[PDB]
């Protein structure tokens, strides 16, 4: 339960249309759309009461189009997408004035679907010097060369996901900061005791869920179509 | 918008201490105010609201609304690791909530026994790819980003070995070069003088 939004991610070539959908909490007469970019607050777009769209902001330009036909779900259409439309599109519903937000739709508008790339993933094994110095072992995952910057990195030890001893970078950093469609990189650490790492039956996977092209996206290259996909890399423990 | 003003920080607050977040508003007709918490990958979550002048406590949070001075505040007692997030100030303007740009809060871990050290790590797959790991430094060590387009450096990141009740910071650097050694990797940053560099 809660407010739901779909899709969770959208890549679009600039100049194309795109439509997002919100499914609010059923009891709420009020629906809101907001746009948000990193380091900034949610910027107000429009506001529905039942089916009536009662308020629009100047950020809801002509190319923007929101409707809530049955005073229920809502759709937001951006026509002829620009790079400056890249943002997270948030939906919220209210019984009065408190706002409850959905998980968002992350939109990336790229010049050309050809600049979409899946991550490459590599796992780096604990240093022998750390093992001797601290009796602990830090694995490092690197995810590199992905665009756009919507990935989800997780660690899996013996087939199960672990959270303890994990640190992942809060944001992926740009590989070509002076390029508008720069590929990205992400790193994560996983720290276990030295003895857990020296066990050769322990299996360590770094998994990166990447959100890429849709099945109905036009692919015109010979390198594999960078669809939504998991890339992962692995390492087994070693007894000194 | 120009009706919700808050400084972007980031604010760094020692674990256990009180974190203080402030926000000012331009319109004295405003009556209803909110604090929203947003974790880095996530949507804003409402944690406190206040609709009259005065104080409000709910657990570790204290929200304060002062109409005469036109500010609203959030106090977080006994700062935890889990409070590290962006905290959005918000005011109701008729029937729509308007948000400030958000203040980012870093709750610094209390590192019992720092043991700063730079280790080099090598790929599980081709053992010619490597990575530098700066770890176990205290929480007021500032990692400086690269102004070298061939060198990638990540910021500080705290992990919790919750079973062993041990927290630790670390930062990672790598390079398109592989003759690149970890001695000169973090040198664009000020690091502890006795950082261990093994051979």
């Amino acid at each position: 339960t809660g407010v739901s939004q779909n899709p969770r991610h959208k890549i679009t070539k600039r100049g194309q249309n795109v439509t997002f959908r919100c499914d609010p909490i059923s009891e709420h007469n009020r629906l809101y759309w907001y746009r948000q970019t990193l380091g900034q607050g949610p910027e107000f777009l429009t506001y529905f009461q039942n089916e009536a769209q009662l308020e629009k902001s100047r950020l809801l330009s002509d190319r923007f189009s929101a409707e809530r036909p049955k005073g229920s779900f809502s759709t937001l259409e951006i026509q002829r997408t620009e790079q400056g439309d890249s943002a997270m599109y948030l939906c919220a519903s209210s019984p009065d004035i408190e706002q409850y937000f959905g998980p968002g739709t992350r939109l990336t508008v790229t010049e050309d679907l050809k600049n979409v790339f899946p991550p490459e993933v590599a796992v780096f094994e604990p240093s022998e010097a750390e093992i001797s110095h601290t009796q602990k072992a830090t694995l490092v995952c690197l995810a590199t060369g992905f665009y756009p910057d919507h990935v989800e990195l997780s660690w899996w030890v013996n087939g199960k996901e672990v959270h303890s001893g994990v640190c992942t970078d809060p944001q992926p950093l740009k590989e070509q900061p002076a390029l508008n469609d720069s590929r990205y990189a992400l790193s994560s650490r996983l720290r276990v005791s030295a003895t857990f790492w020296q066990n050769p039956r322990n299996h360590f996977r770094c998994q990166v869920q990447f959100y890429g092209l849709s099945e109905n996206d036009e692919w015109t290259q010979d390198r594999a179509k960078p669809v939504t996909q998991i890339v992962s890399a692995e390492a087994w423990g070693r007894a000194d | 918008q120009k009706e919700v003003e808050q400084n972007s920080g980031p604010l760094s607050v020692p674990e256990g201490a009180i974190a203080s977040l402030n926000c000012t508003y331009s319109d004295r007709g405003s009556q209803s105010f909110f604090w929203y918490r947003q974790y880095s990958g996530k949507s804003p979550e409402l944690i406190m609201f206040i609709y009259s002048n005065g104080d409000k406590e709910d657990g570790r949070f204290t929200a304060q609304l002062n109409k005469a001075s036109q500010y609203v505040s959030l106090l977080i007692r006994d700062s935890q690791p889990s409070d590290s997030a962006t905290y959005l100030c918000a005011v109701n303007r008729d029937d729509k909530i308007i948000f400030g740009k958000g203040t980012r809060l870093h709750i610094l871990p209390n590192i019992q026994n720092p043991d700063p050290a730079v280790y080099q790590l090598r790929d599980s797959k081709s053992s010619d790819k490597s990575v530098c790991l700066f770890t176990d430094f205290d929480s007021q060590t500032n990692v400086s980003q690269s102004k070298d387009s061939d060198v990638y450096i990540t910021d500080k990141c705290v992990l919790d070995m919750r079973s062993m009740d041990f927290k630790s910071n670390s930062a990672v650097a790598w390079s398109n070069k592989s003759d690149f050694a970890c001695a000169n990797a973090f040198n664009n940053s000020i690091i502890p003088e006795d950082t261990f560099f093994p051979s």
